């Protein structure tokens, strides 16, 4: 009866639990992965796994998990949930037919491709460019990481990347700005953070909320929200003006350090304390303590940075502090992450190729005369990244041309993009909207054609390359074959690719064919790759390795500390003066903060019975004294109403103090209105549905989310089905 | 011959229920029940705010009240210190549930009572328990308490403080909490409101 | 305060079992009546034995019909082993042997005083094991020592209350003595608890409790209300303690 | 394990306060017999009302006699403060109002048989308070919840034992009923304690304990052995629990 | 209106019995009885020997079981948290000794119950208790728990760990043992045998 006593088959497999993509071993018995585990060699899991990784397999064995292709009954409105089963053949034809029509009277740029997850390579990076649409985007860019990636491209010549390059194990002093580690449960960084703590790494957390990471911190600075740049500028000021910075480091690897010293003249700990609300002594002490530890003092940059409209400034400032400490590329906090060598599968160049911009004109030069039609959000902000949230307008007004048609490859349109009413207007106006997913979420059931993807355990994917101290390559192998009528994304892409004239792209007849080519290059084949799931290559990490070779890494030959001559020029400001006092909550309201549940990924795990059973709802954090003035107590429920009147389904109130009185916090990803995901439907409040407005970062396409205010209105406890009852529905592969 | 135990460092625990989900998965624990769960409690106001994350599960008490009270002999303590259930004798009378002070046991839907097993199945084949293996923070340790080299033994030896739940029942838990966050020790509901 | 997953702190003994608790009281106490009757050589000894047998049968049937392992047929182990430390084990053997002992009594086979003393001893085991099934759980603050007192006395109010409805003339006096005892100990019970446990008993129950205390007072009033009132107080009290005492609580 | 100085862990209630424990058992038990005999109209209601007044008075004297605070006359405060949380306070008034009440009943005046209701109430307070005066101390492992049951049961074994020796026809049977209830709870008591508390009890007393249990089995044999044997059993247990439970222990 | 308390830093207590003797002199505590005594216990075995020197006395519990139990009202709890006895109403019945979990109480040979008094007589004249005064090792502190300038308050804040005897009881002892020497906390006799 127990799975482990029963015959097993293991395979080396990547976790699709989230984007960290940990290398895992999957233990299947027949057609079912009973257990998954990290493995030692893999530099991401190293034998461990976070809760999401452990529970991730049940979506594959979820009775509501999407099985057949589906097409929207003709004449029924998008939203209304009327579908009819279809054949992969019929669904795939229907999509190409429609896509082609959009392309004959509007051009291929009238098709937006949104997507996320491993297979976003096919949908967001590859298919769109092979098709000729620059309107390809992922929420991990303007709804996550854009502010820091831009900041980093301008300051260093490099990205921060998906596996942020912090040398945690040698770090001695760590400053976390909103970075919640332990709630944000990215495997390796949890491990590393924990090892740092373990070796006597003292951690400072700056956050208006006393988070998990704060629970492990030597200092908690309960910063007034949207005020971090003032604290960062004042620390910059203390390391420059008290002369604590790493002089040599700036001398040999830094351009324009002088502009920064003068800029930061008046931003004193007393100026900071006034806006920041952190006492001036504390501001000083923290900068001194970090200077005392250099180069082994790091402010690792957080991943979710859209917080407010100004965001790239805050990150730039955080990076200056790291530079001033001399930590980049030294053991202590930033090792140099090099990408592994795995040669691409040989193909003709793509109609549109990317511009990994950072300097000397990476905006719209290729967009202006260069061929056709530029990404539809081209003039909205300075940076060159595609911003998912800005290309949605074009679908409603037809402004910058028209975007009819939209693909949603594993991307939560209604939870990951703000202003859900606007996104629904935009799906209304579309000629084609396809969504490739696994569960019947609220935004999948607004599609003309739903295509059920095969899940990470039933699927091969193109390799996963991770830039790292020791770059590596990972390979996921099916643990068993797809279930029902389920197809891998490589296959769906190829099958659409053949149907829209892109055979030169997609030539290989099979993914193992594809995978054997890249393995050839490196000196192996498919079977051997399956043998050592992950492949580590030699690279570099500090500056010496670079330096002795007579080179340096960057963008232009010396990190430019103020950080970017060509923004200055035509955009207006170079330095991060925009501490820009943030608009404040109206009285009766609270700033809506949000974040992660250690056990749930974004939104997609809300139907997972193993994980929902660990955390079946979110909970609104209000200061104990506010819930008391309000008449709210421990088990009460409440509706969240934002400044624009949107109400978010009843949420449990959490009157325990670990938060300022200015704010309110809820974990992101609950509040599904998606009846077909039977155990995620009707639970918690959705932060996104309350995030009606956003402040566009004019520098890094980011949509500042923490600009929404919410007030609480007493509500009744909700009456919902029993989760155990639902969780007990047997999984039948029919 | 060994005396099996588990040590969890609370100074490192962040309450990401990884261990709880890994056990759910490894042991196929049905939906409404749990061999392992995490409790999280805050203690205190603004300038002294402590949060305790605490996984709770059979402590494999050395003096288990959950054994003598069993009518059939299904509930038994092993020579190495494991408290287990021979489902073949279990009549699901719930005596052991009444007697366990830690809400560590449940009625499995197959008609017998269940609970954390210290992954006896893995132990027997020389492996460490599922909770122990999947744990980002490396705060749990396991081993023979009698072997000075074992990871629990070491963990206990290096601990700043060691605590056990409801020590005043006299069960002698063999799941040790290291370095509790609060000065006053493990958090109790009674020290709240 | 917050959990991931949940501790298994839910009710393990349901209304179903609380019923078993009221019944084994009756069973055991009627077996005591039958034993003491055989022993006075009184003529009613025979039908009280039938009843004690019936209530023993009815109680083993609902102990089995309510067992999650009712179809796994594992209760045989109850009888193939020796677990002297376990109240439920005692209970199984007392009733069981008390049902054989009372079986032979009914069938005038295998002796008859030596069988009536046996019935006496087994019916003391069966009257004794429920309060101890509760009371050995020192982690449960409501199931304190008095449970070992409340349950035997209350099992007697049930048997005698029944005996009096069946119009046996000897019993309406012992019923009032034993009901006075039970209600006095039941009234002092909450005062025997740590403050938080008493407060827990009062919040979750009480008003029921206090109603069962008043009720039982009608055992000393009108002649034919007296056994009903005494029966319902004693059964209400037994079931309420069984349901409300499943708490570990800090 | 080693001290400089010593914790004040010395016995606090000595053999004399174990003697009062036995008498207030009697005093309260007989006061109950009296009011019930009143209420019932019985010819003997008077005989027993003046006994209870002596037993009550004997105890209240032994209570002051054994108090180191006797010649400081501080007892007046026992009657000039309201202290409902205190078992002993309740026993001061219960035996005090129980006295006046039994006076106004023996001197046939101020009122009749509405006064027997008050005597019944005060006797229940007097029967209840020791038992709780021990059990209220939750730091004493041996004095668990059963004390609140073992003491009132045992006080009536004392009252009915006396009554039966003064050859009242009614007394034997209820004495052998409450003596069975008493003796059975007394047997279950050890099994109710945690193992260290029980171990302490069996090494400290027990024999003594198992003697008085055996001795008490004598209520169910002959007469003029019976009331004696049940009386020595009830007072044995009462005195021994007061003596052996003054332990705090870890 | 304040909350009076005592803290004893066991990392510094050497169990010389100075406080104990200073008490006996001051309060002229009679032979055979003690307001304060020292308990010394070894937790053992060579590489890991630990000796706990622990002074014990009335903890002036915040929720004193010895008060409610008093019939007379002589056992009262003060507005700032001292449990005292007014010997005028004391009938020397011992109920409070029975209800005290700590053996802090005794029958004074003058016929009333006595125990440590937090040096009430000194507190009103604005002085610190005698035991606190004499302490060579500076390990005991006193003051109002609510005043953060208090020596108890500051010490509680500086303690690595804070413990109390029989917390499982109702009491809320207001005598805090600071840095307990054994990792498992305050020594108990059950933990020996
Ligand atoms: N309001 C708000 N918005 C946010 C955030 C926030 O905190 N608040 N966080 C932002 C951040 S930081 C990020 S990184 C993004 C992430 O945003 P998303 O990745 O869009 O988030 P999820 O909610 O997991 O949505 C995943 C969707 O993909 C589907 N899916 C999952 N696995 C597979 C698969 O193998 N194949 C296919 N085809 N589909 C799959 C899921 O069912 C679901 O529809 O969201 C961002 N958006
Ligand atoms: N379990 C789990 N872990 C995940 C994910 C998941 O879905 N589930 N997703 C992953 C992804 S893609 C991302 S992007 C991250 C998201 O996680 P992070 O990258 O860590 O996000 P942050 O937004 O930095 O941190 C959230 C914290 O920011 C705080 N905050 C809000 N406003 C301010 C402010 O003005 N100043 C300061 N200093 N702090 C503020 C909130 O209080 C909260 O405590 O986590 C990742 N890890
Ligand atoms: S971080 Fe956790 S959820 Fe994400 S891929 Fe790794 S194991 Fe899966
Ligand atoms: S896996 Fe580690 S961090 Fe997660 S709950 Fe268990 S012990 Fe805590
Ligand atoms: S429920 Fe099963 S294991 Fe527990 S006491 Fe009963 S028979 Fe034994
Ligand atoms: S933790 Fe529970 S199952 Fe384990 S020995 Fe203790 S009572 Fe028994
Ligand atoms: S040791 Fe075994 S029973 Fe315990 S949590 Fe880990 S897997 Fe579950
Ligand atoms: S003065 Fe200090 S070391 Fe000496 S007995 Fe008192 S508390 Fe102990
Ligand atoms: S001895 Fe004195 S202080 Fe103690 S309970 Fe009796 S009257 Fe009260
Ligand atoms: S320690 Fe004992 S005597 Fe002192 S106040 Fe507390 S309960 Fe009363
Ligand atoms: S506070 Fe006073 S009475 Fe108490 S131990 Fe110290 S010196 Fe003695
Ligand atoms: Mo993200």
């Amino acid at each position: 009866a127990p799975w482990y006593a029963q015959e097993v088959k293991s395979v080396y497999q990547i976790c699709e639990g989230c984007f960290w993509r940990c290398g895992i071993v999957a233990h299947a018995v027949g057609n079912r992965v009973y257990k998954v585990e990290g493995y030692e060699a893999n530099p991401k899991s190293r034998g461990r796994l976070c809760p999401r990784g452990q529970g991730a397999p049940q979506t594959t064995y979820d009775p509501d998990r999407l099985k057949r292709p589906l097409i929207r009954v003709e004449g029924s409105q998008r939203g209304e949930g009327k579908y009819r089963v279809a054949t992969w053949e019929e669904a795939l034809d229907h999509i190409a037919k429609k896509m082609l029509e959009i392309r004959e009277k509007y051009g291929p740029e009238a098709i937006a491709f949104f997507g996320h997850g491993t297979g976003d390579y096919w949908f967001v990076d590859f298919l769109p460019a092979a098709w000729g649409s620059p309107n390809a985007a992922k929420p991990s860019v303007s709804l996550c990481t854009a502010p820091r990636e831009v900041a980093s491209q301008w300051v260093f010549g490099r990205p921060i990347g998906g596996h942020e390059p912090i040398d945690w194990e040698n770090a001695r002093y760590i400053v976390l700005i909103g970075h919640h580690i332990g709630e944000d449960t990215h495997n390796t960084q949890l491990q590393d953070f924990a090892l740092a703590l373990k070796n006597g790494a003292k951690v400072v957390v700056v956050d208006p909320r006393f988070s998990t990471a704060a629970a492990k911190a030597h200092r908690w600075l309960p910063i007034k929200p949207g005020t971090d740049t003032a604290l960062l500028l004042a620390w910059i000021h203390v390391l420059i003006y008290e002369d604590l910075y790493d002089k040599e480091y700036v001398a040999k690897y830094t351009v324009g350090f002088e502009e920064l010293k003068a800029h930061v003249k008046d931003f004193t700990p007393e100026w900071a304390e006034k806006h920041t609300e952190i006492p001036a002594q504390v501001i000083r002490e923290v900068a001194r303590e970090m200077a005392a530890h250099k180069p082994r003092a790091v402010l690792p940059p957080t991943r979710h940075n859209v917080w407010y409209g100004d965001d790239t400034y805050r990150v730039m400032a955080l990076l200056y502090v790291n530079v001033l400490l001399g930590n980049y590329g030294r053991p202590g906090g930033f090792y140099i992450a090099q990408s592994p060598y795995l040669e691409k599968y040989p193909l003709p160049p793509l109609p549109l190729e990317p511009a990994a911009g950072g300097c000397s004109g990476p905006s719209g030069g290729d967009h202006e005369p260069e061929g056709f039609k530029p990404r539809a959000d081209k003039g909205k902000f300075f940076a060159r990244s595609t911003a998912i949230q800005e290309l949605i307008e074009p679908m409603i007004t037809g402004e910058p041309y028209p975007i009819k048609g939209l693909f949603a490859y594993g991307i939560n349109l209604f939870h990951s993009i703000p202003n859900v009413p606007r996104t629904k207007e935009a799906l209304k106006n579309l000629d084609l909207y396809v969504a490739i997913d696994v569960l019947p979420q609220e935004h999948v059931m607004w599609a003309d054609v739903i295509l059920p993807e095969a899940t990470y355990l039933e699927r091969y994917d193109d390799f996963v390359l991770v830039a790292h101290k020791t770059p590596f390559i990972q390979l996921r192998t099916p643990a068993h074959e797809p279930l029902f009528d389920t197809k891998p994304g490589w296959w769906i892409a190829r099958e659409l690719g053949l149907r829209l004239g892109l055979e030169q792209y997609f030539p290989w007849k099979t993914i193992e064919e594809y995978l054997e080519t890249r393995l050839q290059s490196l000196g192996l084949d498919l079977e051997t790759m399956k043998g050592m799931g992950t492949l580590v290559q030699r690279g570099k990490p500090w500056l010496e390795d670079w330096e002795k070779e007579g080179r340096l890494p960057f963008g232009t030959a010396s990190g430019k500390i103020e950080l970017y001559c060509q923004r200055f020029k035509e955009a207006g400001h170079q330095p991060l003066p925009v501490f820009t006092p943030p608009e404040e909550p109206p009285e009766g309201f609270y700033r809506l903060l949000y974040g992660r549940s250690p056990v749930h990924t974004f939104a997609r795990t809300q139907n997972n019975w193993v994980l929902m059973e660990m955390d079946p709802e979110n909970e609104v954090w209000i200061h104990k004294e506010e819930a008391k003035r309000l008449g709210l107590k421990e088990g009460d429920y409440v509706m969240l109403v934002n400044q624009d009147g949107v109400k978010e389904g009843p949420v449990r109130v959490k009157p325990t103090a670990r938060i300022r009185k200015d704010c309110v916090y809820i974990v992101h990803g609950f509040g599904h209105k998606a009846p077909l995901m039977r155990l995620a439907h009707g639970r918690g409040a959705s932060d996104n549905y309350l995030q009606t407005r956003y402040k566009l970062d004019p520098i890094s396409g980011g949509a500042g989310l923490r600009v929404n205010f919410v007030r609480l209105e007493k509500a009744e406890r909700p009456r919902l089905p029993s989760l155990t009852g639902l969780a007990k529905r047997p999984f039948d592969e029919r | 011959m060994p005396r099996y135990a588990m040590a969890i460092d609370l100074s490192l625990c962040v309450g990401c229920a990884a261990c709880a989900v890994a056990c759910k998965m490894e042991n196929e624990v049905p939906p409404g029940v749990f061999n392992l769960w995490i409790r999280e409690r805050e203690v205190g106001e603004y300038p002294n705010l402590v949060v305790e994350f605490r996984p709770e599960q059979c402590l494999h008490c050395e003096n288990p009240p959950c054994v003598p009270v069993c009518p059939t002999g299904a509930s038994y303590q092993t020579k190495d210190g494991l408290v287990l259930v021979d489902p073949k004798k279990c009549i699901a009378c719930g005596a052991c549930i009444a007697a366990c002070p830690y809400d560590a046991r449940y009625l499995h839907p197959a008609g017998y009572v269940s609970k954390c097993t210290f992954c006896a199945h893995r132990l027997e084949k020389g492996k460490v328990p599922a909770c122990v293996e999947t744990c980002p923070t490396y705060c749990r340790t396991f081993g023979d308490l009698e072997d000075p080299e074992s990871p629990v033994a070491k963990a206990l030896k290096a601990a700043e403080r060691v605590d056990v739940l409801r020590p005043e029942q006299g069960t002698r838990p063999k799941l040790f909490y290291l370095n509790a966050p609060s000065k006053k020790g493990l958090t109790r509901e009674s020290e709240v409101h | 305060a917050e959990f991931y997953g949940l501790p298994n702190a839910q009710e393990f003994w349901h209304w179903t079992n609380a019923l078993h608790f009221v019944l084994v009281g009756l069973a055991g106490g009627v077996a005591l009546l039958a034993a003491l009757l055989h022993l006075k050589g009184d003529a009613e000894a025979r039908r009280y034995t039938l009843y004690a047998l019936m209530l023993i049968a009815l109680d083993l049937f609902i102990l089995w019909a309510e067992s999650p392992a009712r179809f796994r047929f594992t209760h045989i182990w109850l009888f193939l082993s020796f677990h002297p430390t376990s109240p439920i084990w005692w209970g199984a053997w007392g009733l069981g042997l008390g049902f054989l002992t009372g079986g032979l009594l009914y069938l005038g086979k295998g002796s008859q005083r030596a069988l009536a003393w046996a019935l006496l001893v087994f019916s003391l085991v069966a009257l004794s094991y429920p309060g101890l099934a509760l009371a050995v759980n020192l982690n449960r603050p409501l199931w304190n020592g008095l449970m070992a007192g409340l349950f035997p006395l209350t099992a007697l109010v049930l048997a005698l209350g029944l005996a009096a409805l069946l119009k046996s003339p000897w019993a309406l006096f012992p019923l009032r003595v034993l009901a006075g005892a039970s209600l006095l100990l039941a009234l002092l019970y909450p005062l025997t608890l740590p403050p938080e446990a008493r407060g827990h008993l009062l919040e979750e129950a009480g008003f029921w409790y206090g109603l069962f205390l008043l009720l039982g007072l009608g055992t000393f009033w009108q002649e034919r209300l007296a056994p009903w009132a005494g029966l319902l107080a004693a059964a209400g009290l037994r079931a309420l303690l069984v349901l409300a005492g499943q708490w570990q609580g800090l």
